[PDB]
């Protein structure tokens, strides 16, 4: 099979991934079963990770989830609209080419429509700035995410430790800042609203040194690898002694080793102190006698990350002792691991930008890893709005409101390219089309009702209800989305049809 | 399940009528070869001749040739428009019914396109009054040189203007009957000769002794009995002789003048010849009697010249004899025979008293074909100057009333709120297949074409449409090609009726 | 209103199919019984069950037959919250 | 026999039943040039061709007693159709026939002592009757197409019932077939 | 198969059919081709060159047929697709005349002299500009380039474009494969604005202290080229030791970690001055270079190495070996400039500046990559036209004007040949068939009115895929290679003729 | 309490899907119509109906929409009467 | 019992969500009327104490065993009134021993 017969398969296979994923749009979206090779199980509506995990035997479909995955994190949750307007895109273009439409015209016929609506887009802004009292408006916007997945007592702390961490990660804040850094992370237990925003690294301690200063107020720590007890590079270590006095003399070589490093750790203004693997708690009792606060077990990368964070690199040998090689935290602070049952020494760096993360708990893996997505996505969007203030209202009506705008532009060209548009128009349509049909109510009923809506009144802020508040206005609904999130949104699956409209593959 | 499937069977065989009509369209034109019985060819570039001889199965074919016979009778051309429109909504109507929505919501919501674009194509047409000479034939004139009749069009368009100028006054709205102006044969002769007749053309007579012409004829409406009925057999008794026949043969004889004594008192001029099985006989040896004191036999009459008569000179309708009274006599002012141009025996009935002013015309040519094609170009012609005369105001052609229409309809979609708001805009841009057609059978890339006629009517005029005589997208002639507003109008509402029809209904069901 | 009450009546009924099973594992009049059932408590007996012993209905305070609260309680949601999430689900992808 | 007749007519039916509903084709067999299109389910009932004996016997069960009525051969034949259609869902539940038959007995008498209850009495007023007959007549000669020959239909049959005022004058009312005019007024 | 005509209708199908595969990837905006190779990898690319390349073609006539494709290939590169269009086409239009029983080596000697007349024609109809020393000839190139990005339809910043890339190219570049001089594409940032790169360098660096504190400007850093790395958890020693002091455990962990050291300390002693490495290196390391007063860049891709082995005049070091400055290469220009997000370290400036990259930054990822197709298309025709004696106008209009003057005289030539030279004169037509089709589909439409206009009188008219309409081929500045267009001409024609050559194919199995 | 409740609850059902089919006909959304016809005049609200005119909820008392209580009596007891005759039949023979 | 509901009504053309929305508010009707309704013995001794018995001798009914529910009931509600309201699940200390029959059971 070749030529237009070939892309008219293609479609049809493009279809079949899209109407899969059609059924997920949206606060409202209707979940999807994963199976892997593992022969896990999972529940999710999340677009990014059911295309990600899923697999499709076709080549096109495999070029639709490598171009959905190159712009992730750019577009958090738009891993289902994206893939939705593509796929209504490609039916509405099998209709085009089945009346004799040369592909690459109505491709290009779609990217003009996707000029007119990103200009469109530009005339819907909202979302006024200003770091310090944005917590409000940002978590009013964050309302989304919370609103959405499972978080029913919709927490503000978890809204507010993003915006909050997004915003002092960069000082300067007008455009294309580096939030690339942050990261958050999260482990089975407590409750959701077991989470702590840290100015630095979260150390994993066990449970030696019980009533330690977990918090000092340490400028420098000090990061010494050295082992104070038998080391172990995967390889175990021996002792041998000849009496209890050479013990004695082993001891006062440990208290030579302990105090008189530590005394010159704190003249150098570090207390807390890092050892690279642990032997045994009888020589941790020393430690204790010398009242000291530490830590150890951190692996290879834990360690680097540690460094990366503190600035300062391992020292392994004595010769290496000095303050300049030791990293600096400013200060430490401790905060329970759990909810109460166990507790964790923090370390910040707040001197330095460079290392902001998020910790948060969950009740169970299927918790946790819902809360991963979901914080991820409101990192995502938060990002997005604050490199790019401009904002637009979501809910499908920013998608209706480019309807009308490319549809009515539409008779603005005499070439093939006005049945491009008005498919590009008309399949704009589908977010609402499938938001509603993964709603409860009619898609078309709703979906004209509120265009023809944006016709007896000119404000494009309306869209269909997907929270069943009982209003078509989304200013109210507050179901927002950042502009240029939409304008990359449609960028992307103009370009997503288009690399695979012109394609003719063997 | 069940409804949706015998929805979409029916939808599939009138798009299948229709798609297989859509290439003869227009006065460009493509034709088939017709599947039928007997294997002959056609060579017919209209749409209407297909239609009429189709071996129609499915009653969705059928419903489609009564909604062509419907057009036809009501204006006569843009009988491929109304099926090519009918074939295009219901395969809008697929779409919507692949998406799921209801057929009624589908019936209401063409119902609403149809009222809105009834008032567009009102709207933007030309408002041309007609009430007098100078109109009437500026109007003719831009109906017959847009078809292939022009050439023999000429010479009958203003002795048409005459016949519908007869009938009523042009200020008057209310149409002309279509069926009031007959059209007549006489047979061969030239061209020029198709003559207006006022009154009304009648058969031939016979002319054994009856006068060729009369003033001031008394028309006497006849039928009832001639003779002593040859109720069963020609003879009653042994056939040696007529001994007793003889009785009823000069019983005719006898009741023959009996008849003739009965008509004198009235006066009845001429008698027009009802068939023998409603007769009891009809014979040279009586009609010579008839004849020679003024009663002239005309042969073989028909009920359709028969309620023609009685329409135009007041002469009841007769069953019988003794109703001879005046009410089935009329007093014309002349009648006369004329073989002017070639002979010919037909009978004239001129200057008579009526109610209504029905005219005829005449047609001759040097060929039957001929004769026939002056009669159909005549025939169009009416139809189109009483399509205009009942509405007014004719509309530009060539898919520029189907542009201009779809365009605002589908604006009209866009303000309008509601299930039915894609259901009208569906409705628009499918209804785009006219001009669609006439660019596919004018060489042009169709769909480039619709976007360029689209685009012109946009932001710019909006009469422009595709020009079938020189080519392609035009403006600047405003003649491209012209039609009657209610040509439109009838394709319009005739099509979406059977849309709304065919989606109202389900579950065909055998008696 | 709206379309919510089928789904949640169909949900009572769904409900009501446990004790309809419960009387069909014990061999009795499983439809009449439940029939019976529903009707005491529609004209209103909060207190109105089945009697397992021998099927009859009963009310059942005096028999003392009953259940605690937090076992019932959390066997409704959770089943409720179990048939939600696999509905939620439309389709399944395997690899 | 299991009642697959007896919603098979139901089916048949149910898309003509009431205003705004959907049209029905009769046609002759042998495949003869001749066909009708019609709404009122009463055609389809007199013109179908019953090859069921449950669907004749349904139909005559109603032909008794529905045309008498008028209009109700489209809610009767659907109401019937579909409590067997429940019943034998009912029956596949191993609910008894019997049981159905004295549960929908007294369900009957209970919805008709509701209707009785619900009904409103409009007698001794004269202009509550003249609302109350134009409404009827709305509601019931609600199958023409030309809206304001429905109204003219309306006020026809009203001012032609009402002028009675005694017993009914039902056995003397006619229609007259006679072809007249424009096909969107009626006369008296 | 069987011998003579039957056999040769075979290669005729073979032909189109490996014709198919390039048919629709002929206009810079034709389809696009996904193919799949053996091991499960999906690979993009609407160059027919690279097209034949990735496929894998059994058919002789196809072999035959994409070996003279590769062969224009290692001439120019482009004309893959042209070459093989015309085989193809030649073949198609010979096909009707072939099967009525005519003999093969009449259409060879018809070709043969086609051909000829057409490479003389062009040499008498090219014409020549050059004289670029000019400013006006340097902004002529540019409005060259800009045509061919037309793309874009950007503001003045389109010529921008144009005048940065014919810049860079006619900086000291000879005609070469243009790979080291490529381009990259990053998010955010104004499309008005971007660095030109005097040479290549890393795409990214990493979050490292380091980096903030990077000594910006080396005046002339040696390079160090290495491959293998220092890194965490990578390596470790085994040792065992009994308890002696507190002091002896020391002992292990230097084992661990000294060799490394010493490593690093003398490969950055070598004499080299700033180090690169094509694998992850660790933050903690970056600190120890740092003590070394010197900077790394890890995961540097091959093709930097290649880029320094043709540019920076290095010599891989791959390893702590060679301590000496001698095989080291050298810079000019060290800085590092995050452009908009892109963390993208510099070290430019070499002995050879072959390559002097441009990285772009418009914020988007659908224009970029046609352009960079677009600014590859259009830094080769410069190259390729300055070198050749003469240019002539392309995009459809020299293929017409051959097939005017071919079909003149085939109608004046006696002998069966001219119908042979006519089906070569309306096999020509097949470039501008397939770049309207490819375009629009409305080849025919478009097609008629140039050939008359074209014959019309003489002019370099052709197609115009900008618009769909017929425009000055020739001082629209779209061009293609006199020379060039000799090559792909004659090449097409010999195999052409090659390939309908032969009657039978022989197998010894 | 019998076992026929569920018979009755059946009833019910089949004479609710009555305007069930008048909005299915109409293009109506049928479930949601019913489903809050049978919330407006299960709360009390006696006169409550369903506007087919325009697909929605309709205070029926003014709109004037009414039927005799004549045709509505005789069309219950004769659907009742016709489904008892075809129900009560379980074996057809023919000749 | 729900899911086979569920596909019944999706079969009726009833979307999922509006089956989720409307099951979800049917659990909290519920919910709040079986909170509403459950009878809470409350402050008495007596009273309580043969609460206790047979609501653990019912519990315990609702296992395969049925002979020597009470006993167990018995000594597990002595165990929880040595407790007090303080609920202790190690309270009881849980030996098994094969062999022998139920009756020998002993706490």
């Amino acid at each position: 099979l070749m030529g237009l017969e070939a892309l008219k398969s293609h479609i049809m296979a493009a279809k079949a991934v899209a109407n899969t994923m059609r059924t997920s749009l949206g606060p409202n979206g209707l979940d999807k079963m994963m199976v892997d090779k593992d022969g896990d199980v999972t529940v999710t509506n999340d677009g990014a990770t059911i295309l990600s995990m899923m697999d499709v035997d076709h080549q096109i479909a495999k070029l639709m989830v490598e171009l959905s995955k190159s712009q992730d994190d750019e577009i958090g949750d738009g891993t289902t609209g994206v893939v939705v307007l593509a796929g209504a895109l490609l039916e509405e273009a099998e209709q085009l080419l089945d009346r004799g439409i040369h592909p690459i015209r109505i491709a290009d016929g779609y990217e003009q429509a996707a000029r007119v609506a990103i200009e469109h887009l530009d005339k819907i802004s909202d979302s006024v700035l200003v770091d310090i009292k944005d917590t409000e408006p940002l978590i009013q916007t964050a309302k989304t995410t919370l609103g959405s997945k499972v978080v029913n007592s919709c927490h503000r702390q978890m809204a507010e430790i993003a915006v909050n961490a997004v915003l002092t990660v960069a000082d300067m804040e007008r455009r294309d800042v580096d939030f690339e850094l942050i990261k958050v992370e999260g482990k089975v237990g407590g409750r959701l609203e077991d989470t702590k925003l840290i100015k630095g690294v979260i150390v994993d301690k066990d449970f030696s040194h019980p009533q330690m200063p977990k918090k000092v107020e340490d400028a420098k720590i000090a990061i010494l690898t050295c082992p104070f007890e038998p080391p172990k590079p995967k390889t175990k270590h021996k002792l041998d002694v000849t009496s209890v006095e050479d013990y004695k003399a082993l001891q006062k070589y440990e208290k030579e080793k302990f105090e008189e490093m530590i005394q010159q750790i704190k003249e150098t203004g570090a207390n807390l102190a890092i050892c690279q693997w642990g032997f045994d708690d009888e020589a941790n009792h020393l430690l204790l006698q010398n009242n000291l606060p530490a830590v150890r077990w951190v692996g290879g990368p834990e360690i680097e990350l540690i460094a990366i964070a503190t600035g300062g690199r391992i020292v392994p040998r004595f010769s290496e002792l000095t303050a300049e090689k030791l990293g600096f935290a400013g200060l430490v602070q401790e905060i329970s691991f759990g909810t109460t049952k166990d507790k964790m020494l923090v370390i910040e760096q707040c001197k330095n930008s460079r290392a902001v993360t998020i910790f948060i708990r969950g009740g169970n893996k299927m918790i946790i890893e819902e809360a991963k997505r979901s914080l991820h996505d409101a990192l995502c969007v938060i990002r997005n709005l604050i490199r790019d203030n401009r904002v637009v209202y979501g809910g499908g009506a920013a998608e209706i409101s480019c309807a009308l705008a490319v549809s009515q532009e539409a008779d603005k060209c005499p070439t093939l390219e006005q049945y491009a548009m008005r498919a590009f128009a008309d399949a704009l349509e589908v977010i609402p089309m499938a938001l509603s049909e993964n709603s409860g109510m009619n898609p078309i009923q709703t979906m004209t009702e509120v265009r023809a809506r944006q016709v007896k009144e000119m404000n494009p802020a309306l869209g269909i209800d997907c929270l069943h508040k009982g209003t078509n206005d989304m200013k109210q609904q507050h179901v927002i989305e950042t502009l240029i999130g939409k304008k990359q949104q449609i960028s992307l699956a103009t370009q997503m049809v288009r690399m695979i409209l012109k394609i003719d593959d063997i | 399940d069940k409804p949706a499937q015998i929805r979409f069977s029916n939808i599939s065989a009138a798009k299948a009528v229709a798609d297989a009509i859509r290439t003869s369209l227009g006065p460009k034109g493509m034709d088939k070869m017709i599947q039928d019985g007997k294997g002959d060819v056609t060579i017919t570039n209209d749409g209407a001749t297909i239609l009429k001889q189709m071996q129609v199965l499915h009653p969705a074919a059928r419903m489609l040739v009564e909604l062509s016979k419907a057009q036809d009778i009501e204006a006569g051309d843009g009988t491929t428009s109304v099926v090519i429109i009918a074939g295009s909504l219901l395969d809008s109507c697929t779409k919507l019914l692949q998406k799921g929505i209801h057929p009624t919501i589908i019936s209401e919501s063409f119902q609403k396109a149809l009222e809105k674009g009834i008032e567009i194509l009102t709207d933007m047409s030309r408002p041309v009054e007609l009430s007098d000479r100078e109109t009437l034939l500026n109007s003719a004139t831009t109906s017959l040189n847009s078809k292939v009749v022009s050439q023999y069009s000429s010479l009958l368009s203003p002795m048409s203007v005459n016949a519908v100028m007869k009938v009523i006054d042009p200020a008057t709205a209310t149409s002309v009957d279509l069926r009031d102006i007959k059209i007549v044969k006489k047979l061969g002769g030239t061209i020029d000769d198709c003559e207006l007749v006022e009154g009304l053309v009648l058969t031939q007579k016979v002319s054994n002794s009856g006068i060729t012409r009369v003033e001031k004829a008394k028309i006497g409406l006849i039928q009832f009995c001639l003779s002593a009925p040859k109720t069963d057999m020609d003879n009653q008794i042994v056939v040696s002789d007529y001994a007793q026949m003889d009785r009823v043969l000069r019983e005719e004889r006898a009741y023959i003048l009996n008849l003739v004594k009965q008509i004198k008192k009235t006066g009845c001029n001429v008698l027009l010849i009802q068939k023998s099985i409603l007769r009891d006989a009809l014979s040279d040896l009586a009609l010579h009697f008839l004849n020679k004191m003024k009663i002239m036999v005309i042969k073989d009459i028909e009920r359709e010249d028969i309620e023609f008569i009685c329409k135009t000179i007041g002469t009841k309708p007769v069953a019988h004899i003794d109703q001879f009274t005046a009410d089935m006599l009329g007093s014309a002012e002349l009648a006369e025979e004329v073989n002017l141009n070639g002979s010919g025996k037909l009978l004239k009935i001129t200057g008579c008293a009526s109610p209504g002013k029905t005219v005829t015309i005449v047609v001759r040519g040097s060929n039957k074909l001929v004769i026939e094609e002056a009669e159909r170009s005549i025939h169009d012609a009416l139809c189109v100057i009483r399509c205009l005369v009942k509405k007014r105001a004719l509309i530009a052609g060539g898919g520029a009333p189907e542009i201009e229409l779809a365009l605002r309809l589908t604006e009209y979609s866009r303000t309008l709120s509601g299930m039915e708001s894609y259901c009208v805009r569906a409705f628009a841009d499918a209804m785009e297949v006219i001009p669609s057609t006439l660019a596919e059978n004018a060489g042009l890339n169709p769909i480039s074409t619709v976007t360029e006629l689209r685009n012109r009517h946009a932001q710019g005029e909006k009469t422009a449409g595709i020009n079938v005589r020189k080519g392609g997208i035009s403006n600047i002639l405003e003649e491209l090609v012209v039609q009657p507003l209610l040509v439109s109008v009838s394709a319009l509402t005739l099509a979406t009726e059977t849309v709304r029809s065919i989606l109202k209904i389900d579950d065909v069901v055998n008696t | 209103p709206g379309k919510e009450a089928v789904a949640m009546e169909s949900y009572a009924k769904a409900l009501r199919m446990l004790p309809t099973i419960i009387a069909d594992n014990a061999g009795y009049d499983s439809a009449d019984l439940v029939a019976q059932l529903r009707a005491a408590h529609s004209e209103g007996n909060t207190t109105a069950g089945l009697d397992m012993r021998e099927g009859t209905i009963g009310d059942m305070a005096i028999l003392g037959i009953t259940e605690s609260f937090q076992v019932k309680r959390q066997v409704l949601l959770s089943a409720a919250e179990a048939a939600e999430v696999i509905l939620r689900v439309d389709n399944i992808i395997k690899a | 026999t299991s009642f697959i007749g007896a919603i098979a007519i139901g089916d048949l039916v149910k898309s003509t039943l009431g205003p705004k509903g959907m049209d029905k084709i009769l046609l002759s067999s042998g495949r003869d040039a001749s066909l009708m299109v019609t709404n009122d389910g009463a055609t389809i009932l007199k013109n179908i061709g019953v090859d069921n004996p449950a669907a004749k016997v349904l139909v005559d069960m109603s032909r008794v007693q529905d045309d008498e009525v008028g209009d109700g051969t489209t809610s009767v034949t659907v109401l019937a159709a579909e409590l067997l259609r429940e019943a034998e869902s009912l029956i596949a539940k191993k609910i008894h026939p019997q049981t159905i038959i004295a549960g929908w007995r007294e369900a009957t008498k209970a919805a008709r002592e509701a209707l009785l209850s619900s009904a409103v009495d409009h007698g001794s007023d004269e202009v509550k009757f003249r609302q109350d007959l134009m409404n009827i007549a709305g509601t019931t000669l609600s199958s023409k197409l030309l809206t304001h020959h429905k109204d003219h239909f309306t006020k026809l049959a009203v001012e032609a019932v009402l002028r009675l005022k005694g017993s009914g004058n039902l056995e003397a009312i006619h229609i007259i077939k006679k072809l007249g005019g424009s096909l969107a007024d009626s006369y008296l | 198969s069987s011998q003579g005509i039957p056999q040769l209708v075979s290669n005729i199908s073979a032909c189109q059919v490996i014709a198919e595969a390039v048919r629709t990837t002929l206009g810079p905006r034709g389809m696009d081709k996904l193919i799949v190779d053996g091991r499960g990898k999906a690979t993009i690319s609407n160059d027919g060159a690279t097209i034949l390349k990735l496929l894998d073609v059994v058919h002789p006539a196809a072999k035959t047929l994409v070996d003279i494709a590769k062969s224009q290939d290692a001439e120019v590169g482009d004309g893959t697709t042209s070459v093989t269009l015309l085989a193809a086409e030649f073949l198609k239009q010979v096909k009707p005349y072939v099967e009525e029983g005519l003999h093969p080596q009449i259409i060879i000697r018809a070709f043969r002299t086609a051909t000829q007349l057409a490479v003389n024609k062009i040499k008498e109809i090219a014409v020549t500009v050059k004289k670029a020393d000019k400013v006006e000839q340097r902004k002529l190139l540019e409005k060259c380039a800009m045509t061919a990005l037309s793309s874009k339809l950007i503001s003045q910043q389109k010529a921008f474009f144009a005048k940065m890339v014919v810049d860079a190219v006619m900086m000291l570049d000879d005609l070469l494969q243009l790979k080291m001089i490529g381009i990259k594409k990053v998010q955010g940032g104004a499309l008005e604005d971007s660095q030109l790169v005097a040479g290549v360098a890393f795409k990214k660096t990493f979050s490292y202290a380091g980096f903030e504190m990077q000594p910006k400007k080396y005046h002339n850093p040696k390079i160090a080229l290495l491959n293998v790395e220092l890194e965490l958890k990578a390596e470790k020693d085994n040792a065992e030791i009994r308890v002696h002091t507190v002091e002896d455990y020391q002992a292990i962990v230097d084992a661990e970690w000294n060799i490394l050291y010493d490593k690093l300390e003398k490969i950055h002693h070598s004499g080299a001055k700033v180090v690169l490495s094509k694998l992850p290196i660790g933050d903690v390391a970056t600190q120890y270079f740092a003590d070394r007063d010197m900077f790394c860049a890890g995961r540097v891709p091959e093709e930097d190495l290649k880029r320094t082995m043709m540019a920076c005049g290095g010599s891989i070091q791959t390893s702590v070996n060679a301590l000496s400055a001698d095989v080291l290469g050298r810079c000019q220009v060290f800085e590092e400039t995050q452009i908009g997000g892109e963390r993208y370290n510099f070290f430019t400036g070499c002995p050879k500046a072959k390559t002097c990259t441009f990285i772009l930054r418009g914020g988007a990822e659908q224009f970029m990559e046609e352009t960079e197709r677009s600014l590859h298309d259009a830094i080769m025709i410069v190259r390729r036209a300055i070198k050749n004696d003469s240019v002539v106008a392309g995009g459809g209009a020299i293929e017409m004007e051959l097939s005017k003057y071919l079909r003149d005289y085939s109608r004046t030539i006696p002998g069966k040949q001219q119908l042979l030279i006519g089906a070569y004169a309306k096999a020509l037509e097949i470039i501008p068939r397939q770049l309207c089709d490819n375009a629009g589909f409305d080849a025919t439409n478009i097609l008629n009115k140039l050939r008359a206009r074209h014959a019309q009188g003489g002019t370099w008219y052709g197609v115009d895929i900008n618009n769909e309409d017929i425009a000055d081929n020739f001082e629209a500045f779209v061009w293609e290679p006199a020379m060039v267009r000799i090559n792909a001409l004659t090449a097409a024609s010999e195999a052409a003729c090659l390939i309908v050559s032969v009657d039978e194919t022989i197998k010894n199995p």
